[PDB]
């Protein structure tokens, strides 16, 4: 609901205390390593395929 | 120390009237809508007096100079102008 | 002038690639065709003849050579991106100047915003009533489905139609005229006689 | 370029050397992080936040010098100067009120700012966790 | 005509070169950018079809005065 | 050129090219005496002595700001009697107004030295600014002159006196050296003049159809990352 | 001419002084605020003379006369005596 | 929190005068302004001020009487 | 550029249009332009102009209901200035010369006069209400048109 | 015309988003038909209409 | 590049990038003075603090939906309906004389029910 | 383009008559979110990718 | 005087649309279809056409389901 605009699903996280243990500035380094492992996950699937 | 300072107070307005809470609003709205009417027509004067002082001018009529004109011929005149004048004058006037 | 370049290069951004500076990978312009234009054929003419003049017109070298894409449109959509977040009024502006050369009446200008703001509306009352279902939920009540748009035998509340006719009639609930009673500011009376027994 | 731009560049002094005359050049990859990271006049260094508070700025001040601008309605009832017949002379003041009480604008911008919230149902929300409540929560 | 294509690539029929380069930039510039209010050394365009007025002989003394020959002219007329 | 086509461009409901009393269905009227009971009107016969003394307040207010500049009085006395002639050589029949053009005019111009008097009138402002761009330029040529330089302008003058020596010493079949001959003598010595200074772009377009702003750089992309201030 | 900033090939120092168009216009606004020293000080001065008599206001809203309540604990309303039953009955 | 807002919104009115000083002081068709704008920056601060005049003077009445209150119960 | 830009050709000669109206001598285009924009509220609620304040507040049409107050107080005063800038003679103004010697006589006829001078305005009024009645029989046929 | 298959996904991306996010979306689907139908019928003349119809 | 490491440092307090989206997440300390000046009303910690468990006969506990009845007091103060906003300017504020309760009805009530509200949508 | 004000209302009728037909258009619009991804993601390079991008 | 020579023209296409649907969509979209995009982009929109009627479908099963 973070990535949503003007989200009603309020039961789904939206009212709960939710912290974590990864590392912060999220986005700038935790999300971008989710994106970089997803173009390997891609390209290895492309070379295969191929 | 007046009572007339009372009407400052709007943490107990809801103990007389509970009123200027919302007018206050419509006079926002109003000034706002003001705004984009008013400066709309004092702006917009500019397009006409662009035009006519560049296009209304005929060869069957006198244009006659403005204040601006004046100014600019008498005291806003460049280098070339001050050349071409002098330049006139002393090869007809003076060196014939 | 004196102060052109300093303030030129403080308003705009430039092109920093270098994608052009090497020769052969330059594009004749195959990487991003105009397909619906009028003078379509026009150009996949020119791009042909960029083809034959680099290769003295034996296509057989183009065939034996690599072929390249277009590294000059490489990260245009983020910079794009920038430049709205950068200015978003300025880049709507421009993006939408030859667009907005041709303006609707007065009628359909206030017919877009209000069917825009309309809907707005209701979105924000949507989400309103999400925080209804959500502490009626953490009341005891579990909700089966969602929203407010009952199949069964219940009474619905569309919303107020946006036209001045229900305008007139009804107004939304404002919270802000929802009081504690002034009947509060009598227990003050008890703090005036404290103090005057306690000698204040 | 403005007197905070150039307080950066007094502390940044010493780092600008290291980018621009040691990292900038040296080769390879630390060249091209040092010329990425250069210190200098900001390339698209203009704030269009200053830039549109300046141009409503002066829009709107066009607009209060008109409305404020009014012939009086106290001197046309004299008939003595300039105004003989005003049928709409009532009307000489109400754009001046209005621009006067732009003052009020965001000083009295939503409900918290024109009344004393605590005594107001929304006020609950907020300190419930923005929470949806019976209408009636402020009596029990 | 009236029939110019997808709405996508509207901005593109809009470009006339006077050179034959290829590719061409498809963007056609509207305006001039003016982004330093200076003031022209330029003479204004308002001084354009004026008649003779007053403004002309006080102006020519002024320039004649300037010379020896001109003072003279001046003086006498 | 262009020239508008229409032929009733000028036609209005009260006659041709008629910006003095526009036809509007609340006409005036006559009024009789032995009829008349009372009448209220703001019409007088006081407009020509306002005129007159508008005038000399607004030349004797804006005077205060000119400290003492003879050729400015002047000038600006030519400037302000443009201001009031307008009505006396207009193609308006300012005599044929509506309810009177003099009361009109006169309550125009009181306008006008109300901002005078306070000194924030577009034309004194405008005076102020265009007389000092004046003086600054003339004293950058007194200054050259103490110093027996030569200036600028005087360079031309000795330029173009030299050429017309060297056309008209070559000009023996004929002996009217007109002056449009003299005339482009001068262009084309102010266009390369021009042309050598380094001035700001006038024209949109440059010699080819493209704009001569820092904003018409196109492809081919040939230039790298911006670099960094030296030490 | 040809000594004018550039802003690639510029000193360090140099950019330290520039004082181009930018900071003509801020030396402009400026100027104003300095201007405005008088008019906004006397408005200061005011609220600070005005707060010692809302002192006394407030306490002759909230104590009254004779400590005993002011025309803080007064309340009014514009409903009938029907409309006042109406809600009774109505809780 | 919402003292200091119409304190820092009412700043804000400041500055506007005094960015645009030269136009308020000497362009009469903004004179209303210059003679009035005063007159509503005081009434601005009055109702601020009041109000958290009014709530201090509350907030001590109630602290005052809980705790004798509390003695007489004890 | 004003002659290519749609949005600032259609505003500058509707204010043109709007101002050259002048000439019709009603009264000072500077006093009664304000109230014209108040009365583009009441009347170009027919046409959506409101559309732009509807998050403004949480009545859409608050600036239309209070224009049209605006608009019945203004023009309830029109009439009232208008005499007093005829003066005492005022009934002169309306009615003309008496008939009768007797005061008391004329007295009920002037104040027939006066009656009727604001008669002339405050009937029109009627008119403004058919035009609410006949804007809500649509607004009821249409919001209670079939589907299914 | 250069990222017509990147905007679509983009485009579909807050559509969708908005969707997943409205979860009353029916609600107001029906909440617009009623000024749907008015507004439209109301001012079609003034717009449209007036071109092949009275004035 | 910096901007983006700027609004990564405040998104991990701020959560959502969109406005009218949702709230920032700040953990607090807790201390005596939590809800302070909130504490006298029941509801706010009926919110707080309990989550009910729905049982087979799924509805809101019938004590929450009877104190839910009791209306609350509404502001007659309106200028939302045209005709109080034009008959509000002839009443007569007059002085409403405590009686000795607390829940004296002196503005209307907020109840969809009620002949002073029923112009107001209860959703 | 004679008609754009009147095929605007019918497109909006349309969209409004699937919309208030469309109860849990809520559930088709999270049922498309993979897909969504999955296909623009897989297809991006053979699409768009490849004019500026290796090949 | 309005353009009568266009009333009664929005009529006019629904007819021809109702009687030779496939005709009036050819040649309407003939100039368009010049430009065909690849087999790949042609399978998405046909597959993204059909999976939303087919979760259409199942809505409407569904709503069968809550009505029974
Ligand atoms: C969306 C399509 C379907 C989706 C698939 C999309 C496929 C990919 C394409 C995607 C991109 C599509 C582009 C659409 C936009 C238009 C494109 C365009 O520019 O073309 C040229 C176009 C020029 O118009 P023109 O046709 O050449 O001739 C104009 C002439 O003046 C006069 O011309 P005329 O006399 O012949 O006709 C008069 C009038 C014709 O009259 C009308 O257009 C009627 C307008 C009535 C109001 C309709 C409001 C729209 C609905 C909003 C409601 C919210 C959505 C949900 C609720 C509704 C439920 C259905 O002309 C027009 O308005 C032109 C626009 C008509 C076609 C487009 C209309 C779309 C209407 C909505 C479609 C249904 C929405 C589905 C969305 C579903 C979402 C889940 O550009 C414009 O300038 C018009 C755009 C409209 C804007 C009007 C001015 C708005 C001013 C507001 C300013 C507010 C400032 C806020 C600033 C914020 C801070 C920064
Ligand atoms: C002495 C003479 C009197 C003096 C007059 C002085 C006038 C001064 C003019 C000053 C102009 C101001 C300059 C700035 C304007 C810029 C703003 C603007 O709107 O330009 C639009 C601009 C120009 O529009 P246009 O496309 O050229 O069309 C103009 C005309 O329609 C022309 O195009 P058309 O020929 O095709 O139009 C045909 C017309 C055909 O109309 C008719 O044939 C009859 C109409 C009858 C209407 C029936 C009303 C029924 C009402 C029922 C009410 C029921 C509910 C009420 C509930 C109340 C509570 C109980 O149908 C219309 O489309 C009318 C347009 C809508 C007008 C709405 C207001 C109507 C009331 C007018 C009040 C003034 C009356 C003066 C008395 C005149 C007596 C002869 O276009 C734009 O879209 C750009 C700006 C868009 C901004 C939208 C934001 C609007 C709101 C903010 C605007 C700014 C502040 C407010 C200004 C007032 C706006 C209403
Ligand atoms: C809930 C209420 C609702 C009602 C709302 C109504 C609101 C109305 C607002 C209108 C504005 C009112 C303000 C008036 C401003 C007056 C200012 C002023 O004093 O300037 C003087 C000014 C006169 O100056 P002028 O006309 O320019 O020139 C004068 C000539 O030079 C003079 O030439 P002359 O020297 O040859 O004339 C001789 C002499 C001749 O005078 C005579 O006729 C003589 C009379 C007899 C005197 C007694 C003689 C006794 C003899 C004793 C003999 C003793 C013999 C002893 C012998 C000695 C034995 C030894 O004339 C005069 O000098 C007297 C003229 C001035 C009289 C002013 C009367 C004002 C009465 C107002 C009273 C009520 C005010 C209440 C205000 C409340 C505000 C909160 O007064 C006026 O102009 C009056 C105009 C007022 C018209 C207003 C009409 C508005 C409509 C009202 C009724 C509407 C009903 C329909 C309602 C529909 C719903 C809306
Ligand atoms: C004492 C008791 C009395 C009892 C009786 C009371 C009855 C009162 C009768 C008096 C009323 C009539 C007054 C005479 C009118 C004279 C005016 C005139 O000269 O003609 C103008 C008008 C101008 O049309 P035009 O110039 O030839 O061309 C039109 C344009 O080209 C435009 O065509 P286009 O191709 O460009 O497309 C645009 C068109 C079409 O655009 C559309 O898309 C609308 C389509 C509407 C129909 C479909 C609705 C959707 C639902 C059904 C689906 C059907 C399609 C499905 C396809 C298959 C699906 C798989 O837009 C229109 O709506 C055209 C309508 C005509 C203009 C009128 C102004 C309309 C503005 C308001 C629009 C909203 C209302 C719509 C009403 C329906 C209009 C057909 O011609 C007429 O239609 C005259 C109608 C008068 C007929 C009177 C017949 C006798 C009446 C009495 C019989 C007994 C009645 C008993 C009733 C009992 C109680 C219920
Ligand atoms: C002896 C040597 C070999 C000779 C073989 C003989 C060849 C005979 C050719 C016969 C031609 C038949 C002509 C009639 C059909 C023409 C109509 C047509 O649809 O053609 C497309 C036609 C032409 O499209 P185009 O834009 O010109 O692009 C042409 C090419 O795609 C080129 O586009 P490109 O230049 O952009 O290249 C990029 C390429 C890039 O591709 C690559 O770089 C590598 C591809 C790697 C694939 C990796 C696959 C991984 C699979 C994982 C799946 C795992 C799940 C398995 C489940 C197991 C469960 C346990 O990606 C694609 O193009 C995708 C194309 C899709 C191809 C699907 C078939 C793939 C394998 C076919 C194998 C056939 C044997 C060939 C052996 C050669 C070996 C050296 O599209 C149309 O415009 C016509 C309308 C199409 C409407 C869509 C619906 C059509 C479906 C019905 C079609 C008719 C019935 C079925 C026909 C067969 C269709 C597959
Ligand atoms: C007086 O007459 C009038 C005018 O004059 C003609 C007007 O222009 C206008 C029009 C008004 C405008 C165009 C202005 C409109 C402004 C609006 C809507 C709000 C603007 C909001 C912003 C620009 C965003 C600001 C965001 C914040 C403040 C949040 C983060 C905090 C920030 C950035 C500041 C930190 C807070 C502090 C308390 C520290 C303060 C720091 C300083 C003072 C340092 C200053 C440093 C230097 C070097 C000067 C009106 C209404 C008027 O009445
Ligand atoms: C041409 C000028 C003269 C006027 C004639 C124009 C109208 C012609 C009407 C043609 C209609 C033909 C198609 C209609 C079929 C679909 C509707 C239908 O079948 O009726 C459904 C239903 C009745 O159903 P039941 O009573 O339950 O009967 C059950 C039987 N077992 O009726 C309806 O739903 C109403 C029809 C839909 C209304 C849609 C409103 C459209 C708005 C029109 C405004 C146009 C604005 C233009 C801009």
């Amino acid at each position: 609901n973070s990535a949503l605009i003007g989200s009603e699903n309020q039961s789904d996280s939206m009212n709960e205390l939710n912290t974590n243990f990864s590392m912060t500035y999220y986005i700038l380094t935790v999300l971008p390593g989710k994106f970089i492992y997803w173009i390997y996950e891609i390209l290895h699937t492309f070379f295969v395929v191929c | 120390i007046l009572d007339y300072l009372f009407l400052l107070d709007l943490n107990d307005d809801l103990t007389r009237k509970a009123v200027f809470e919302q007018v206050i609003i419509f006079i926002f709205i109003y000034c706002t809508m003001n705004f984009l009417a008013w400066s709309t027509v004092v702006e917009l004067i500019w397009p006409t007096h662009f035009f006519n002082r560049r296009h209304s001018s005929s060869q069957e009529f006198i244009r006659f100079r403005t204040y601006t004109e004046v100014l600019l011929k008498i005291s806003a005149y460049n280098d070339f102008f001050y050349v071409l004048n002098n330049y006139y004058y002393n090869q007809k006037l003076i060196l014939k | 002038s004196l102060h052109e370049k300093m303030q030129t290069d403080y308003l705009w951004v430039k092109d920093h690639s270098q994608a052009d500076s090497w020769a052969k990978a330059r594009t004749h312009g195959y990487n991003y065709i105009a397909h619906t234009v009028p003078n379509k054929k026009e150009r996949y003419e020119m791009i042909w003849r960029s083809m034959g003049k680099s290769t003295d017109w034996e296509l057989e070298k183009f065939r034996l050579g690599k072929k390249f894409p277009d590294r000059g449109n490489k990260r245009r959509w983020f910079k794009n991106l920038f430049r709205l977040i950068k200015n978003p009024m300025g880049y709507i502006f421009w993006k939408t100047y030859k667009a907005r050369l041709a303006k609707p009446s007065l009628i359909v200008t206030s017919m877009f915003i209000g069917f825009t703001l309309g809907f707005i509306k209701l979105k924000a009352q949507s989400i309103a009533y999400s925080k209804k279902q959500y502490a009626t939920l953490r009341a005891g009540k579990n909700i089966e489905g969602s929203g407010q748009v009952h199949f069964g035998y219940h009474d619905q509340k569309w919303g107020m139609p946006a036209i001045p006719m229900f305008q007139l009639m009804y107004y939304e609930l404002p919270g802000n005229s929802i009081v504690v009673n002034p009947c509060r500011n009598q227990n003050y009376r008890l703090y005036f006689e404290m103090r005057k027994k306690l000698g204040i | 370029m403005n007197p905070i731009q150039k307080a950066w560049l007094k502390i940044l002094e010493p780092v600008s050397y290291v980018i621009n005359e040691k990292m900038a050049k040296r080769t390879g990859i630390i060249g091209k992080l040092g010329r990425f990271f250069a210190i200098g006049p900001r390339e698209y260094g203009v704030h269009p936040i200053n830039r549109m508070f300046i141009f409503m700025n002066r829009k709107y001040m066009a607009f209060q010098a008109v409305a404020l601008h009014r012939y009086s309605f106290v001197k046309s009832l004299t008939h003595n100067g300039f105004h003989m017949l005003r049928v709409f002379r009532h009307f000489a003041f109400v754009l001046p009120a209005t621009v006067l009480a732009g003052l009020g604008l965001f000083v009295y911008w939503g409900d918290d700012n024109k009344c004393y919230s605590p005594d107001r149902f929304p006020y609950l929300k907020k300190r419930a966790g923005d929470m949806a409540l019976p209408l009636n929560s402020l009596n029990q | 005509t009236l029939q110019w294509g997808s709405l996508a690539e509207r901005p593109m029929v809009d470009r006339v070169m006077s050179t034959s380069t290829w590719p061409v930039p498809y963007y056609q510039r509207l305006f001039k950018a003016y982004p330093i209010r200076e003031k022209k050394d330029k003479m204004s365009l308002l001084l354009s079809d004026i008649d003779i007025d007053d403004t002309n002989w006080y102006q020519a003394k002024d320039f004649l005065r300037g010379s020896f020959r001109g003072r003279q002219i001046v003086d006498y007329v | 050129g262009y020239k508008i086509r229409n032929k009733s461009i000028f036609w209005t409901r009260a006659g041709w090219k008629n910006n003095w009393h526009p036809k509007n269905f609340n006409a005036p009227r006559p009024s009789y005496g032995e009829f008349t009971m009372g009448i209220r009107c703001r019409n007088d016969h006081h407009s020509f002595l306002r005129y007159v003394q508008t005038y000399r307040n607004m030349s004797r207010h804006c005077k205060q700001y000119f400290l003492g500049d003879k050729q400015l009085e002047e000038t600006f006395i030519l400037g302000l009697r443009s201001l009031f002639l307008v009505p006396y050589d207009s193609q308006c029949l300012t005599d044929q107004i509506k309810h009177g053009g003099e009361r009109r005019f006169v309550d125009q111009l009181d306008r006008d030295f109300e901002l005078i008097s306070y000194n924030t009138h577009p034309y004194q402002l405008f005076t102020y600014t265009v007389r000092n761009e004046h003086l600054a330029w003339k004293n950058e040529q007194y200054e050259k002159i103490q110093k027996g330089e030569k200036t600028f302008e005087q360079e031309l003058l000795d330029y173009l006196d030299e050429q017309v020596l060297a056309e008209k010493a070559k000009l023996r079949d004929g002996q009217n050296f007109s002056i449009e001959r003299m005339t482009e003598i001068a262009l084309h010595v102010f266009r390369k003049a021009r042309a050598g200074k380094v001035r700001p772009a006038q024209d949109v377009r440059g010699p080819d159809g493209n704009v001569n702003d820092f904003l018409e750089q196109r492809r081919p992309f040939e230039h790298p990352n911006p670099t960094g201030v030296t030490h | 001419p040809q000594l004018w900033p550039n802003p690639n090939k510029l000193r360090f120092a140099d950019l330290y002084k520039y004082q181009g168009v930018e900071m003509k216009k801020i030396n402009d606004s400026i100027k104003n605020y300095k201007a405005a020293k008088f008019y906004i000080g006397g408005i200061l001065g005011g609220c600070l003379v005005f707060k010692f008599f809302i002192d006394a206001a407030v306490d002759k809203y909230i104590f009254g006369e004779n400590g005993n309540g002011g025309k803080f604990l007064e309340m009014q309303t514009i409903n009938s005596n029907y409309d006042y039953y109406y809600n009774r009955q109505f809780q | 929190a919402t003292a200091l807002y119409k304190s820092s919104a009412l700043a804000g009115n400041l500055f506007l005068y005094a960015y645009n000083y030269n136009n308020f002081t000497a362009n009469i068709r903004l004179r209303t302004m210059r003679y009035l704008f005063p007159v509503v920056s005081l009434a601005i601060f009055g109702n601020i001020y009041w109000d958290y005049r009014s709530q201090l003077v509350k907030v001590n009445l109630f602290d005052e009487y809980i705790q004798a209150r509390a003695q007489e119960l004890v | 550029n004003p002659n290519t830009e749609e949005n600032t050709i259609d505003s500058d000669y509707l204010a043109a249009s709007g101002t050259v109206e002048a000439e019709k001598e009603i009264t000072s285009i500077d006093d009664y332009l304000g109230l014209v924009f108040a009365i583009a509220y009441v009347f170009g609620v027919f046409f959506y102009v409101h559309g732009w304040t509807s998050m403004l507040s949480h009545a859409v049409l608050l600036l239309s209901c209070y224009s049209i107050i605006i608009m019945f107080l203004f023009i309830l005063g029109m009439p009232t200035l208008l005499l007093y800038d005829f003066g005492i003679f005022f009934l002169a103004y309306l009615k003309g010369a008496g008939k009768y010697i007797s005061s008391v006589a004329e007295m009920m006829f002037d104040y027939t006069a006066c009656l009727v001078f604001y008669i002339r305005i405050l009937a029109q009024w009627i008119r403004v209400v058919l035009m609410v009645v006949t804007f809500i029989s649509l607004s009821h046929y249409v919001s209670d048109f079939d589907i299914t | 015309m250069s990222r017509k298959f990147l905007l679509t996904f983009w485009g579909g991306f807050f559509v969708l988003n908005f969707g997943m996010a409205t979860v009353d979306l029916n609600w107001i689907m029906k909440s617009t038909y009623i000024p749907w139908i008015f507004w439209f019928q109301l001012m079609y003349f003034y717009v449209e209409g007036k071109n092949s119809m009275f004035m | 590049f910096v901007m983006y490491a700027f609004a990564a440092k405040v998104l991990d307090h701020l959560g959502n990038p969109f406005p009218f989206s949702g709230h920032g997440q700040i953990v607090a300390a807790a201390d005596r003075w939590n809800h302070w000046d909130v504490r006298c009303y029941d509801n706010v910690m009926k919110a707080l603090k309990y989550i009910r468990i729905p049982t087979v006969q799924n509805n809101i506990p019938e004590a929450t939906r009877w104190y839910g009845r009791q209306p609350g007091h509404l502001l007659r103060a309106d200028t939302y309906w045209i005709p109080n906003l034009v008959s509000q300017r002839f009443a007569k504020h007059q002085p409403a004389h405590w009686d000795g309760t607390q829940n004296m009805p002196i503005f209307r009530l907020a109840d969809p029910k009620h002949k002073d509200s029923y112009m107001v949508q209860f959703r």
